[PDB]
């Protein structure tokens, strides 16, 4: 399983996380902040083989995440902030919820 | 699946005999309808659990009316096993999900 | 849930510790390792259980609210920023980062 993403930006913004290593209709999708500074945050996850999203009360809407079943791809939309993203995959064995596998970063800047 | 196993009994039940399945084992006494929603409402935050296997040890009838109504309130089908929540009620709707034996 | 670790720079030639502000029988704390410029490693879940294919001079133990982390013997491999993450209850939230040297 590998992950790849989109280039550097620099309004609004769209971020793309291609799936290649798996079946991408049964795992979730998690969007992660690292600005500098700090550790990290979380922003959302969504489910590719139903369409189920949940987001977090901080980036509440601030942040759109959408995916597409033909392509294998995760689209998340900021609107209207700097800061290194990642999109990540768990195991998949479930419970300890960890994140194991890593994108490359996106590094937006305004 | 993520399955939960709740059982309201008397009789001494203990709990160390009971890709991606986890199964909640758990021993309850009281039968008041808050402790109800509230014990569903907190494990509905742990870890996203579809599946809810409850008996009881009264012989109270109105515990399978709550728990088909909850089921339908959030769409995870429950099951009766033992006592007056599983007891074969009159009429179960479509929008329920909740079944007996 | 709000996180805070001590000390936030540490000098050795060790120990970590965690305090939170337990899922019936269960503890739900996680450390990860992240060096420079590299994703995250899980170490520790179940604040209790190492995970396979790590070296065995790893050790963890805590309870409640307050959590701590230990390692022995010292070598080059400990070199990295550490945290500590809940998940009792959603959404998950990290700690505060630990260097060494």
């Amino acid at each position: 399983v590998q992950l790849q993403q989109s280039g550097a930006e620099l309004a609004s913004v769209k971020i793309s996380c291609k799936a290649t290593g798996y079946t991408f209709r049964s795992y979730w999708i998690e969007w992660l902040k690292q600005r500098p500074g700090h550790g990290l945050e979380w922003i959302g996850e969504i489910l590719p083989g139903s369409g189920r999203t949940n987001y977090n009360e901080k980036f509440k809407g601030k942040a759109t995440i959408t995916a597409d079943t033909s392509s294998n791809t995760a689209y998340m939309q900021l609107s209207s902030d700097s800061a290194v993203y990642y999109c990540t995959r768990s195991r998949g064995t479930m419970i300890t919820r960890e994140f194991t596998y890593w994108g490359q970063g996106a590094l937006v800047t305004v | 699946l993520n399955i939960a196993v709740l059982l309201g009994h008397s009789h001494d039940v203990t709990e160390r005999e009971l890709l991606d399945v986890n199964v909640v084992a758990l021993l309850m006494n009281r039968t008041d309808p808050k402790s109800l929603i509230t014990h569903v409402c907190d494990l509905m935050s742990g870890a996203r659990i579809h599946g809810l296997v409850f008996g009881d040890d009264t012989d109270q009838e109105a515990v399978a009316q709550m728990l088909d109504f909850i089921s339908s309130q959030t769409f995870i089908p429950i099951l009766g096993i033992h006592g007056g929540a599983s007891m074969i009620m009159a009429d179960k709707d479509p929008t329920s999900t909740f079944f007996q034996f | 849930i709000v996180l805070t670790q001590s000390p936030a720079s540490l000098a050795v030639s060790a120990t970590i510790s965690c305090r939170a502000s337990e899922y019936y029988g269960t503890t739900l704390m996680q450390w990860y390792q992240q060096k420079p410029g590299q994703p995250p490693k899980l170490l520790i879940y179940a604040a209790s259980n190492v995970d396979s294919g790590v070296p065995a001079r790893f050790s963890g133990s805590g309870s409640g609210t307050d959590f701590s982390l230990n390692i022995h013997p010292v070598e080059e491999d400990d070199i990295a920023m550490y945290f500590c993450q809940q998940s009792r209850k959603v959404p998950s939230t990290f700690g505060g980062g630990t260097k060494l040297e």
